């Protein structure tokens, strides 16, 4: 500590910033967001109807070696979206260290 | 905007 | 140097329906409220640093520029304040329901006089809302004396130029009032380009049990520096520099 | 040389309201169909020029570049045809009612073996619309058909990888078919800031009277070659150059 | 005749060309609509409510030698959005000639 | 998107 986490703003609406799950590092942007509690990331297995996915980063857990699975489904929904999909373990490191 | 959990 | 917070559950998405998560630039979410609204009673990130004693004081900091063409656009401090980037020293507030990081306002007052939540009401400190949101009359009734326009779905829009002309609001939390003046509410957007300004208070209802709940997001965190305390569950503010 | 349509009876908007016109590149429409569906029973801009005899031939002929950087984008030619944005001889067929340019639609064939319309439908050819629209149902089959997820409201997506593999798909329009293929009929556009391609048919019920429509917009045009000859009441189709 | 007029492209999405209202012509890009029968541009009359004329070009009356009054009422409502107003006469020339 | 008179 302090570990300072630099973040790129766009438009004053979105301030968002780099952490990487897994090792080695697969790099993704999150907000870090202090009214909800889960840390979420597009999977590589998201299906077809995810549009958003196919532009965004995917979480691949077959490069990371520390991960572990867990398989549970969650499904959140948030005052501007809706996602669903289901629950994974790993090391998360900020910055992407 | 973007509002994050109700 | 980083943090590696090790043996963390997280979420891979696989359906996302709707606009909002294509047009976003970002990639997913790390939420940093406290564990009771989290889904699956996972243990959030913070949460888990805490627990494996990652850093010195269990606390983070938020500073966010208000110039979107600024390097940084802000800065996470976790475990620490950043001294840089606020002016005079912190005030904090008492978490009042620990779930999402609530407050309670006293009142917003308008400088032309109107006073919204007048005998107090509560507020959750949000750094993933843009804007800041507040029941829908109330906004309705802030957004006339200012003099915005309805655009769609409980957002107004107020001509760039009219902005120097607009009243400051001044929202009052633990006995301090926190000014923000019209250019600190207002934003600047494109969709053909310029003139085009948000008016940052958009008007949403959020029901009982939790709501109602006015939500003071970035328009409030960019213009005051906040520490989120977990240590002492306090919120502190201070002027961002 | 331009013309002068004299004393022509135009609306000022004084109220709109919507995402809609902000955001649209243009400042107003000039409506091209039949008086018939004038609101207030204006004379019409091209009636009025039909009047004052100003063009030889009462005809109006749409060219529109399908590629965005593409100088002209587009030309208009009043009181004429342009022979080098067609190639080929113009096939005509006649408005079957005259409100909008309405005219039959014998049926629309996906490749695969999906017929819609078969019976026959009706079609308005309509510069005003920027994809193809027909009725919801009928639209999804079609979207499911060529692996389109939807995106919302009967608009739907493809993954742009699969543009190149997709299925021709066919209107006859008197006759003869009219061939869209996989690349003519999907839009390459930049939603947060990245290469999705729009799938080029959107369904949308339009309710009788007028109703149910397909309605043959910009996509086509785009495609073929359109005259539009109010001395003959009949449109005219070409493959573009 | 002949009178060509050159439109221009935005993604596929909207074709538009200029056309000139009043005497001398003030100009305007409108689409040339087959699914509609009316023109309109914005008034600078027009209310701070409409939001599309904070941008778009507002026709001037009073700067036209040939503009005739009317004032009728008219209100339009296409698919994609409505709009109101009142009705007047000039000349138009396509194009801005 | 823009599909115009209904
Ligand atoms: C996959 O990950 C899952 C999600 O973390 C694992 O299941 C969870 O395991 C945690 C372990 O701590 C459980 O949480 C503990 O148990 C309760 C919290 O649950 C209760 O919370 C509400 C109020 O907040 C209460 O009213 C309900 O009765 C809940 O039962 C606490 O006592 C502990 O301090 C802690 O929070 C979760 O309950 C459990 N979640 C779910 C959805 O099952 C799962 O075991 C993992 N599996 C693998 C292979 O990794
Ligand atoms: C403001 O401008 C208006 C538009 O010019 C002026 O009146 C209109 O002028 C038109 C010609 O451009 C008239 O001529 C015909 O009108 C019929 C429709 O209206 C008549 O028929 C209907 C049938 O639905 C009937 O119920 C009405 O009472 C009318 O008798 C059209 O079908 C023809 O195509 C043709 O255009 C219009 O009648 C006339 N009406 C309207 C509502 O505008 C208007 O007088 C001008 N006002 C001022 C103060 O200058
Ligand atoms: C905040 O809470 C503490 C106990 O946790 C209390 O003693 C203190 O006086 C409170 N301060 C304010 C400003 O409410
Ligand atoms: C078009 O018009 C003529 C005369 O009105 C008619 O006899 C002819 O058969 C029509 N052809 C088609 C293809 O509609």
């Amino acid at each position: 500590g302090p570990i300072p986490e630099v973040l790129k703003n766009y438009m004053d609406a979105q301030y968002y910033g780099e952490i990487g799950i897994g090792t080695p590092p697969q790099c993704f942007t999150v907000v870090f967001d202090t009214g909800s509690s889960n840390l979420w990331v597009p999977s590589i297995h998201c299906k077809l109807l995810d549009i958003a996915c196919w532009i965004h980063h995917k979480y691949n857990s077959d490069k990371s070696s520390t991960y572990v699975k867990n398989g549970t489904s969650f499904d959140i929904h948030y005052g501007s979206g809706s996602l669903s999909g289901y629950l994974s373990q790993d090391t998360v490191s900020v910055p992407c260290q | 905007x973007v509002v994050x959990a109700x | 140097g980083g943090v590696k917070v090790e043996r963390q559950v997280f979420g891979e998405a696989t359906k996302q329906p709707g606009i909002t998560f294509i047009a976003a630039k970002f990639d997913g979410i790390l939420g940093m409220a406290y564990p009771r609204i989290s889904v699956n009673n996972v243990l959030p990130v913070f949460d888990n640093l805490m627990q494996q004693k990652l850093v010195d004081q269990n606390i983070f900091s938020f500073y966010l520029s208000r110039d979107p063409d600024a390097q940084p656009g802000g800065e996470l401090m976790l475990g620490g304040t950043d001294s840089k980037y606020y002016k005079g020293s912190l005030s904090y507030l008492n978490v009042t329901r620990k779930a999402y990081w609530q407050v309670h306002l006293d009142q917003v007052e308008v400088a032309s006089g109107l006073t919204l939540c007048k005998e107090g009401c509560e507020a959750i400190v949000d750094t993933g809302t843009s804007l800041m949101v507040g029941p829908v009359d109330e906004v309705r009734e802030l957004q006339k004396a200012i003099g915005a326009v309805p655009l769609i779905q409980g957002e107004y829009m107020i001509p760039c130029e009219k902005v120097s002309t607009l009243p400051a609001i001044t929202l009052k939390l633990g006995g301090k009032g926190y000014k923000l003046s019209p250019e600190d509410y207002t934003l600047k957007v494109s969709q053909a380009g310029k003139t085009l300004c948000l008016s940052g208070f958009m008007g949403m209802d959020i029901p009982p049990p939790s709501g109602p709940l006015w939500i003071l997001g970035d328009v409030f965190i960019g213009r005051y520096y906040t520490v989120f305390d977990r240590d002492n569950n306090r919120v502190g503010f201070a002027e961002a520099a």
